[PDB]
């Protein structure tokens, strides 16, 4: 996500701003607000008079979230098998706003790393599946050769 | 019909199809650079930055980045 | 391909233009394009930052092709004899767009210089062949005189 530009100089340096653009404003002492409230998943052992307040704007919100280390460790219900009374704890490490999304939550759960890898192996199959009609010719050969097929499934 | 002849005939008679159609009287010029495709990636591996490459000299600095 | 004309002067110099004629146009800095790609039959040993770009228009395309020295040397299949597994390398020197044509490709192959000369000797025969009917009278004499005929074929 970087426009290729040249070295700046006394000559003029045009860069197609594929972007469009906004504007800004300023004041006296800004209307400063203090958002107070539970922002992590525990209770910190330091007393209140020693911990600090961090200043957040739109540019540094990704750095305030990363240095907080919001580590959410909880035991949730296991719905990956036929057991209703099974539980499965998780381990979460959040560094960006996209870590709330299920692409990065399931990537941090090792029981779901093998299921996305299962799906990525199935999306890879669908492309060359219906293009070559000789695949079903050897599905019947794997229907015939049952001994050599099961020896290769364990590999 | 040889792989050395035909690939070097299509790459050169196809230039004549680009010279014959374009009206050079109506303010058009075309530069011709001999590289090979395997040389060009090596030439981007040559410089540490794309702004110091050898193709950057012929695209930017000998043309656009030049007074007049 | 030159019209005979007179010396120019204060008198008027009419020259039948057997030609018809076109027109032209102009702009600011022309829309200059850089056609890049493999244009010869090897890989040049000079690095890229030292070699040059040549400007081609319709009038100088015959001079850019001549000074490139497109020398294509390859080993191709020999189909001039009864051998299937024979090969025959060639040597090509291209100076004009008509050098791609088989009139100038076969002229640069010495094994094909003797076959066009063979055909030129046969086209020369066909003219005076059927006009004088005394040629077949001495074909039977060459059918009779077999000893003196074979002594002259080696010459």
């Amino acid at each position: 996500s970087k426009e290729g530009s040249v070295a700046p100089k006394e000559r003029i340096n045009i860069k197609y701003i594929p972007a469009t653009g906004d504007a800004q404003a300023e004041v006296e002492l800004p209307l400063k607000t203090l958002v107070v409230g539970d922002f992590k998943g525990h209770a910190e052992q330091t007393p209140l008079e020693e911990r600090a307040t961090v200043t957040v704007d739109k540019n540094n919100f990704e750095a305030v979230m990363r240095e907080s280390e919001l580590k959410i460790t909880a035991t949730v219900k296991n719905k990956l098998t036929d057991d209703e009374n099974a539980e499965l704890p998780v381990e979460l490490n959040f560094k960006s706003l996209a870590d709330f999304a299920p692409d990065a939550v399931a990537s941090q759960v090792p029981e779901l790393k093998k299921l996305i890898e299962l799906r990525e192996a199935l999306v890879a199959l669908k492309g060359p599946l219906g293009n070559i009609p000789a695949f079903r010719e050897r599905l019947q050969s794997l229907l015939n050769s049952e001994e050599s097929r099961e020896k290769l499934l364990a590999e | 019909h040889n792989s050395q002849f035909q690939a070097m005939e299509s790459a050169w008679r196809g230039l004549k199809l680009f010279v014959d159609r374009t009206d050079f009287r109506e303010n058009n010029k075309v530069e011709i650079l001999h590289v090979t495709k395997d040389e060009l990636l090596e030439d981007f591996e040559f410089a540490p930055e794309t702004a110091q490459s050898g193709l950057y000299k012929h695209v930017y600095s000998a043309g656009y980045g030049q007074f007049g």
